C-alpha cells in the first residue's frame, strides 16, 4: 500500500554462469524477480517495478511500470556474459528515478550482486555521500561470491544510512545451494 | 487600397436597354433574359437624355 | 430489432447529398475548373487525398454543397434509357428452333460470332472483319426472330432499339441519345448494336422541306458520322433489319 | 422517442425525382485520423445518383428510408 | 545516402518551446527529443517532432536516458492519429555535439534504418545559417581502427508549405524586412557572405596555433587535407585572364550603358508632360 | 461511499455515491451540482470506458477512487 | 464579480498547429482542444494546442474515445510540466468565423466546467500569406440581456481592431456572446530566430551564375526591348487630343508602352550590377 | 506599406470563385461582364488586375455574393 518505484539491478556478468545455487543463479535470481514483482503487486498497483543491469552497458529494459509481464518477458534470453561494472550502475538508477511521474513514490533500490566487484572504497563512499543529499534508500541482496564476508558492502550500507538512518540494509548470500525461496525467507518483509 | 477590402464586398447593378419611356420620370426597360420593367430615373440623369 | 431500424434512421437522416459536374481542366495543384450539369461554372479544390493524377479533362466528380468541394471521382454516367434496353430482354430458346435459312445462320455467325472468338484467322490472311450487316425481306419471314436467338447466347452485352422512341420534342437530345449509345457501346469492349426497322429514322433526303425533317436528317447523320467518322470502332456489331431497303439513304 | 423523431422529420411536402443509376463505391487505402469523415470511403455498400425535378443532378452515399434492392434505374 | 533532409518551419519552434519548458535551471541541460518525417526518396523530408525525457552529468558521459516506455506510447498516439507519418531520426539543442552523442544513435537504429540527427541551437551566436544535421557511417582506416565511427555532414535548408507560409509570414510582422527590395538584399549578402569567409578563418587559425606548439594530436586528419585547399587559390591577375575583364566585363557595361539611355529619356517625357499640364491648366484658370 | 471525479480541467468533483448504484445515476448527480446532461458526460476508469447499464461494483470501482470526466464535443 | 477588457494571449507554436491542423481537414469543421493557464482574472494564456483522432461528416463533426484525451495529457505533464485546459478550437471553412448552433451547445458545457472557457475560431481559406483570419468567442447569458455585462472602464475592447464585421452580427455580436482581443507575446528566444531562416551560407553570397546564360539572358531581355521601342515610338508621337481618361480607357486592351520599358531596365540593371560586383571581389579578396 | 496592402486583398480569391466572361470596359477601374448564370451585370474591378490581359472577351473570375471582377 505504501508508495515507492522498484528499481532491480540484475546481474548478467559471467559469475553468474555456475551452479552454487540449485539448478543455475539464473533460475536463482529469476524467480527472486518473480516474488518481487507478486510482492509489488500484491502491496500497491500503484507502485512501478523497473529494471536494470551491471553489465558492459547499463541497459534499461523497462523503464518504470506497474504491469509486470514485460519484466517476466525480459528475464528470458538475459545472456549472463560480460563484466561487473557498479559505480555507473547505481549512477544509472540515480538519475533515472527522478524521472518519476508519482513523486510521493519513495526512490527504493534493490540490487543482485552475485561477481566480484573490484572496486574502491573511496568511489562508493563518494557515491554514499551522494546518496545522503538526495536521501535514497537502497536495500542490496547479495548473490554467489563477491569479496567474502563483505567489506566495502557493509561499509557502503553503513555509510549511506549513517547518522539515524537504518533504513537501509544489507541482506549478505545464504552460502549454500537450495531454492530462492529460502534465499528470500528473511527479506520477505524487509531486510 | 486599405478601404477597398470593404467596397468589393458590397453588391453589383444590373445592365438593361431602355425600350422607350413614358410620363412621370419613369422607362421601360428589358434587362438581359427576363421581361420589361417600368423603373425610376436617377436625379442625376435626365429624362431628355434617355 | 425494431429498435435497430430506429438507430440506423437516426444517423440516416444527417446525410446531405453532393453535387455532380464534371471536370474542365486543372489550374493548379490545388485549383480546379469544373462545371455543374445544370449550368455555371466554377473554381474548386480537392481534399488531400483524391490522387489527383486521376482527375482528367472530361472526368466526372462529386462536389460539396455548401463548400462546394471535390469530393470523389466517379465513372462514366449511362442516361437509363440505355439500362431500359441493356438488361431488359428476357431469354429464349436457340437457333436450333429456327429453321430453313441455315445459309444465313452460317453467314451471320462469321461477322459477328468468329472474329471475336478467334480473332486470330483474320490476321493472318491479314483483313479486317467486316462492321455491320443488313436483314430485309417480307415480313414474318423470321427477322426479329433471329436476332433473338443471336441475343440468347450473351443476355449481358446486346443494345436493342426500336428506332422509333428515338425522337423527342426538343431540337437535340435525339442525337444525344446516339452519343450516349455508342459510348456505351465504346466502353464495354464487345458490344452488339441491334436497329429493327431503321424506315422511321433512315429516310433518304428531302428538298427542302418542313423544318421537322432536318430534325431527322441531323439525327440521321449522327449515324453517318459515328459509323465511320473520325473515331473507328472495335470490336462493335450492327445488325440492321428492315422490310424495304428501296426507300434507305444511299450514303447509309 | 424515434418513430416520434422519424414523424418529425419526415414531413409530407416533398420534390419528386428520378433514380439515374445505382452505384457501389468501395474504401480507400489511407484514412488518417483528424481529418477522419465517415462519408469518405467508410462505407462500402450501394449508392445511387438521382435527378430531381428541378433539372439539377445529386449524388447521395446514404440512400434513406427505402431499399436498395427494391430500387432499379 | 540521404544527400539533404527538408525542414518545414513548424519544428525549429517545436523545439524552442520544450527548451522553454525545462529552461528554468538555466546553466544546462540539454534538449533531446523525437524527429518524424517521410520516407520519401533519395532526398528526405522532415514535419513533426516531439520531446521525450533525458538527464546526463557533466563527467562520465555515459549515464544518460531516452525512455523507450515513453517513446512506445507517444509515437503510438502519433501513430494514431496520422497514418502518413513515422519517424526517421531524432535531435538534441546542443551548439557543439557532444562526445555522448554517438550512442544515441546507436539506441534508435533498431526504429529507422537509417536513423539521421538534426542539431539546431536555440542561440546562433553565428548570424548565418543553424540547424545542420548528420549521418554516421563508418570509415576504417589505416591506423587500425577497429570501427572509424563519425558522422558526416549533410546539407539542409527550411521547408516550405502553402499553410505555414501564410502563419510565419504573419508572425514576420513585428519587425520590418525587405524581400521586396531588389540590391538591397544583395549587398548584404556580400556582406553576410564575407563575414562567413572571415568567421571561418578566425576558428581555422585557432586550432592552428594551438596545433603548432605546446598542446593538440598533430595527426595526419586536416593538416594536409587543408594543404590541398591551398593548392587551389587562383594567381587571378596573369597573361591570359586579364583578357577574361576586358573583353566580357565591358560587354555587360554596355547594355548598362543602353538602359541609362533611356532611363534618362523615360525621365524627360515626365518633365514635357507635367510642364505642359502645368502653364495651361495656370493660363486657363487665369 | 465518496468518490472523486477529476475532470481535465484539473478539478476535482466528490460525490456520495453507493458501490450498487448505476453509472447514470451518478451522471445524474453530476448534473445535479452542473447542469450537464449525461448525453454529454464521458466517464473513464483507469483508460476504461463506462457503461450507463452496468453498476460500480460492475467495475469494481469502490470508496475515493478517481474518475475521469469529459465532455461531448461536437461542432458543426 | 464582472468581467473587464480581456485579452488573449497566444504561443507562436498554437497558430501553426491551428492552421495546419485547418487546412489538412479543410471541407469540414475540425476539432482540436486548446491547453494553457488563467494568469489573472483579467487576461488569457494559452500555451499548447493539440488535436485527438475524430469523425466527421458534410455538416457535422464528432471525436472518438476519450481514453486518448487523460493519457494524453498524462504523458505531457511529465514531459515539460503539468497544465491546465483552458478552451478548444474548430474551423468554419470559407464562412464568416461564427458560432454555429452546434458550437454554442458545447459552450454551456464547457463554460458550467470552468468559467473563462474560450471558443476560438479559424479560417484557412480566408487567410492570405500576408494575414490570418483568427477569431475567438466568449459565450454570454441570456438572463442577462437587459443588465450590463461589461462593465467598460477602458477603451481597448470597444472601439479597437474593428467594428464587429456584417457577416458575424447577423448570427452573433452582440445577442448570446461577445468577441475577444488577441494579441501576440512573444519571448525572446523564438523572435531571435524567426527573425533569421530566409537567409543562406556564403556560398550563395559568392556565385558567379554563368556568363554563357547571363550573356544569353542579355540578348534575349535587350531584343524585344528594341520592340518595345518600336511600339513606343508610335504611340508617344501619336497623342489624340483625346482628354486623356479617354486614352485611359483606350489603353486596357494589349496596348503596354512606358510600362515594360521601365522593367526591363530595372531587370537589366540589377542583373549586370550584381555579376560584376560579385566577380570583382572574387579578385580582390582570392589571392 | 504598399506591397504589404497588394498582399492583404488577395483574400477576396479564396476558391469558392464563380466564372463568367470579360465582356467591356465603361472607363477606369469599371467593367462589364457576361456571367455564365445567363445573366449580364455591371461590375467593379480590383487594381491588382494587369490591364494587358483583357479584350479577348477573356474568361473571368467573379465573386459568388458582390459579383465584382477578381
Ligand atoms: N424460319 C422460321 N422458323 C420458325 N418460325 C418462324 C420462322 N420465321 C418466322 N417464324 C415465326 O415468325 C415469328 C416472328 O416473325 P418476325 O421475326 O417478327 O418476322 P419479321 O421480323 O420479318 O416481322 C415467330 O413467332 C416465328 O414463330
Ligand atoms: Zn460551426
Amino acid at each position: 500500500m505504501v508508495l515507492e518505484s522498484t528499481m532491480v539491478c540484475v546481474d548478467n556478468s559471467e559469475y553468474m554462469r555456475n551452479g552454487d545455487f540449485l539448478p543455475t543463479r539464473l533460475q536463482a535470481q529469476q524467480d527472486a524477480v518473480n516474488i518481487v514483482c507478486h510482492s509489488k503487486t500484491r502491496s500497491n498497483p500503484e507502485n512501478n517495478v523497473g529494471l536494470i543491469t551491471l553489465a558492459n552497458d547499463c541497459e534499461v529494459l523497462t523503464t518504470l511500470t506497474p504491469d509486470t509481464g514485460r519484466i517476466l518477458s525480459k528475464l528470458h534470453t538475459v545472456q549472463p556474459k560480460g563484466k561487473i561494472t557498479f559505480c555507473t550502475g547505481i549512477r544509472v538508477a540515480h538519475l533515472a528515478l527522478k524521472h518519476r511521474q508519482g513523486k510521493n513514490h519513495k526512490m527504493r533500490i534493490i540490487a543482485f550482486v552475485g561477481s566480484p566487484v573490484e572496486d574502491n572504497e573511496k568511489d562508493l563512499v563518494k557515491l554514499a555521500k551522494r546518496l545522503k543529499k538526495e536521501k535514497v534508500n537502497v536495500d542490496i541482496i547479495n548473490f554467489g561470491e563477491e569479496e567474502v564476508n563483505t567489506e566495502k558492502l557493509t561499509a557502503f550500507v553503513n555509510t549511506l544510512n549513517g547518522k539515524d538512518g537504518t533504513g537501509s540494509h544489507l541482506v549478505t548470500v545464504p552460502p549454500g545451494p537450495s531454492l530462492a525461496d529460502a534465499l528470500i525467507s528473511s527479506p520477505i518483509l524487509a531486510g | 487600397l486599405r478601404e477597398e477590402l470593404q467596397l468589393l464586398q458590397e453588391q453589383g447593378s444590373y445592365v438593361g436597354e431602355v425600350v422607350r419611356a413614358m410620363d412621370k420620370k419613369k422607362v421601360l426597360v428589358k434587362v438581359h433574359p427576363e421581361g420589361k420593367f417600368v423603373v425610376d430615373v436617377d436625379k442625376n440623369i435626365d429624362i431628355n437624355d434617355v | 430489432k425494431q429498435y435497430e431500424k430506429s438507430e440506423n434512421d437516426l444517423k440516416a437522416l444527417q446525410s446531405v447529398g453532393q453535387i455532380v459536374g464534371e471536370v474542365l481542366k486543372q489550374l493548379t495543384e490545388e485549383k480546379f475548373i469544373v462545371k455543374a450539369t445544370n449550368g455555371p461554372r466554377y473554381v474548386v479544390g480537392c481534399r488531400r487525398q483524391l490522387d489527383k493524377s486521376k482527375l482528367k479533362p472530361g472526368t466526372r466528380v462529386a462536389l460539396d454543397m455548401t463548400t462546394l468541394t471535390i469530393m470523389r471521382y466517379l465513372p462514366r454516367e449511362v442516361d437509363p434509357l440505355v439500362y431500359n434496353m441493356s438488361h431488359e430482354d428476357p431469354g429464349n430458346v436457340s437457333y436450333s428452333e429456327i429453321g430453313g435459312l441455315s445459309e444465313q445462320i452460317r453467314e451471320l455467325r462469321e461477322v459477328i460470332e468468329l472474329p471475336l472468338t478467334n480473332p486470330e484467322l483474320f490476321q493472318r490472311v491479314g483483313i479486317i472483319p467486316p462492321k455491320g450487316c443488313l436483314l430485309y425481306g417480307p415480313p414474318g419471314t423470321g427477322k426479329t426472330l433471329l436476332a433473338r436467338a443471336v441475343a440468347s447466347q450473351l443476355d449481358c452485352n446486346f443494345l436493342k432499339v426500336v428506332s422509333s422512341s428515338i425522337v423527342d420534342k426538343y431540337i437535340g437530345e435525339s442525337a444525344r441519345l446516339i452519343r450516349e449509345m455508342f459510348n456505351y457501346a465504346r466502353d464495354h469492349q464487345p458490344c452488339i448494336i441491334f436497329m429493327d426497322e431503321i424506315d422511321a429514322i433512315g429516310g433518304r433526303r428531302f428538298s427542302e422541306g418542313t423544318s421537322a425533317d432536318r430534325e431527322i436528317q441531323r439525327t440521321l447523320m449522327e449515324l453517318l458520322n459515328q459509323m465511320d467518322g473520325f473515331d473507328t470502332l472495335h470490336r462493335v456489331k450492327m445488325i440492321m433489319a428492315t422490310n424495304r431497303p428501296d426507300t434507305l439513304d444511299p450514303a447509309l | 422517442e424515434n418513430s416520434e423523431k422519424i414523424k418529425v422529420n419526415k414531413t409530407l411536402p416533398y420534390l419528386v425525382s428520378n433514380v439515374i443509376e445505382l452505384l457501389d463505391v468501395d474504401p480507400n487505402d489511407q484514412e488518417e485520423d483528424g481529418a477522419n469523415i465517415d462519408l469518405d470511403s467508410q462505407r462500402k455498400g450501394k449508392c445511387a445518383v438521382i435527378k430531381t425535378s428541378t433539372r439539377q443532378t445529386y449524388f447521395l452515399p446514404v440512400i434513406g428510408l427505402v431499399d436498395a434492392e427494391k430500387l432499379k434505374p | 545516402a540521404v544527400q539533404k533532409v527538408v525542414v518545414h518551419p513548424l519544428v525549429l519552434l517545436s523545439v524552442v518551446d520544450h527548451f522553454n519548458r525545462i529552461g528554468k535551471v538555466g546553466n544546462q541541460k540539454r534538449v533531446v527529443g523525437v524527429l518524424l518525417g517521410s520516407w520519401q526518396k533519395k532526398v528526405l523530408d522532415v514535419s513533426n517532432s516531439f520531446a521525450v525525457p533525458f538527464d546526463e552529468d557533466d563527467k562520465d558521459d555515459s549515464v544518460w536516458f531516452l525512455d523507450h516506455d515513453y517513446l512506445e506510447n507517444m509515437y503510438g498516439m502519433f501513430k494514431k492519429v496520422n497514418a502518413r507519418e513515422r519517424i526517421v531520426g531524432w535531435y538534441h539543442t546542443g551548439p557543439k555535439l557532444h562526445k555522448n552523442d554517438i550512442a544515441i544513435n546507436e539506441l534508435m537504429k533498431r526504429y529507422c534504418p537509417n536513423s539521421v540527427l538534426v542539431i539546431i541551437d536555440v542561440k546562433p551566436k553565428d548570424l548565418g545559417l543553424p540547424t545542420e544535421a548528420y549521418i554516421s557511417v563508418e570509415e576504417v582506416h589505416d591506423d587500425g581502427t577497429p570501427t572509424s565511427k563519425t558522422f558526416e555532414h549533410v546539407t539542409s535548408e527550411i521547408g516550405a508549405e502553402e499553410a505555414e507560409e501564410v502563419g510565419v509570414e504573419h508572425l514576420l510582422r513585428d519587425i520590418k524586412d525587405t524581400t521586396v527590395g531588389t540590391l538591397s538584399q544583395r549587398i548584404t549578402n556580400q556582406v553576410h557572405g564575407l563575414k562567413g569567409l572571415n568567421s571561418k578563418l578566425l576558428d581555422i587559425r585557432s586550432y592552428l596555433e594551438k596545433v603548432a606548439t605546446g598542446k593538440l594530436p598533430i595527426n595526419h586528419q586536416i593538416i594536409y587535407q587543408l594543404q590541398d585547399v591551398f593548392n587551389l587559390l587562383p594567381d587571378v591577375s596573369l597573361q591570359e585572364f586579364v583578357k577574361a575583364f576586358y573583353l566580357k566585363t565591358n560587354d555587360q557595361m554596355v547594355v548598362v550603358y543602353l538602359a541609362s539611355l533611356i532611363r534618362s529619356v523615360v525621365a524627360l517625357h515626365n518633365l514635357i508632360n507635367n510642364k505642359i499640364a502645368n502653364r495651361d491648366a495656370e493660363k486657363k484658370e487665369g | 461511499m465518496q468518490i472523486f471525479v477529476k475532470t481535465l480541467t484539473g478539478k476535482t468533483i466528490t460525490l456520495e455515491v453507493e458501490p450498487s448504484d448505476t453509472i447514470e445515476n451518478v451522471k445524474a448527480k453530476i448534473q445535479d451540482k452542473e447542469g450537464i446532461p449525461p448525453d454529454q458526460q464521458r466517464l473513464i476508469f483507469a483508460g476504461k470506458q463506462l457503461e450507463d447499464g452496468r453498476t460500480l461494483s460492475d467495475y469494481n470501482i469502490q470508496r475515493e477512487s478517481t474518475l475521469h470526466l469529459v465532455l461531448r464535443l461536437r461542432g458543426g | 464579480a464582472v468581467d473587464t477588457a480581456e485579452q488573449v494571449y497566444i504561443s507562436s507554436l498554437a497558430l501553426l498547429k491551428m492552421l495546419k491542423h485547418g487546412r489538412a481537414g479543410v471541407p469540414m469543421e475540425v476539432m482540436g482542444l486548446m491547453l494553457g493557464e488563467f494568469v489573472d482574472d483579467y487576461t488569457v494564456r494559452v500555451i499548447d494546442v493539440f488535436a485527438m483522432p475524430q469523425s466527421g461528416t458534410g455538416v457535422s463533426v464528432e471525436a472518438v474515445d476519450p481514453v486518448f484525451q487523460a493519457k494524453m495529457l498524462d504523458m505531457l505533464k511529465q514531459t515539460g510540466r503539468p497544465e491546465m485546459v483552458v478552451g478548444w478550437y474548430h474551423s468554419h471553412p470559407g464562412f464568416g468565423c461564427w458560432l454555429s448552433g452546434v458550437d454554442i451547445n458545447t459552450q454551456q458545457s464547457f463554460e458550467a466546467l470552468s468559467e473563462r472557457a474560450v471558443a476560438v475560431v479559424v479560417d484557412p481559406i480566408q487567410s492570405v500569406k500576408g494575414k490570418v483570419v483568427i477569431d475567438a468567442f466568449r459565450l454570454i447569458n441570456a438572463n442577462m440581456m437587459v443588465l450590463g455585462h461589461e462593465p467598460r472602464q477602458t477603451t481597448s475592447n470597444l472601439g479597437h481592431l474593428n467594428k464587429p464585421s456584417i457577416q458575424a452580427l447577423i448570427h452573433g455580436l452582440n445577442r448570446h456572446y461577445y468577441s475577444i482581443t488577441i494579441n501576440y507575446r512573444k519571448n525572446e528566444l523564438e523572435q531571435k530566430m524567426l527573425l533569421n531562416l530566409h537567409k543562406k551560407s556564403w556560398m550563395e553570397g559568392l556565385t558567379l551564375q554563368d556568363y554563357s546564360e547571363h550573356c544569353k539572358h542579355n540578348e534575349s531581355v535587350v531584343k524585344e526591348m528594341l520592340e518595345l521601342a518600336k511600339n513606343y515610338n508610335k504611340a508617344v508621337e501619336e497623342e489624340d487630343k483625346m482628354t486623356p481618361e479617354q486614352l485611359a480607357i483606350k489603353n486596357v486592351g494589349k496596348q503596354d508602352p512606358k510600362r515594360h520599358l521601365e522593367e526591363h531596365v530595372d531587370v537589366l540593371m540589377t542583373s549586370n550590377i550584381v555579376q560584376c560586383l560579385a566577380a570583382m571581389l572574387d579578385t580582390v579578396v582570392f589571392k | 506599406e504598399f506591397l504589404h496592402a497588394q498582399e492583404e486583398v488577395k483574400r477576396i480569391q479564396s476558391i469558392p470563385l464563380v466564372i463568367g466572361q470579360f465582356l467591356e470596359a465603361v472607363d477606369q477601374n469599371t467593367a462589364i461582364v457576361g456571367s455564365t448564370t445567363g445573366s449580364n451585370y455591371y461590375v467593379r474591378i480590383l487594381s491588382t488586375i494587369d490591364r494587358e490581359l483583357l479584350k479577348p472577351n477573356a474568361s473571368v473570375a467573379l465573386h459568388k455574393h458582390s459579383n465584382a471582377l477578381v
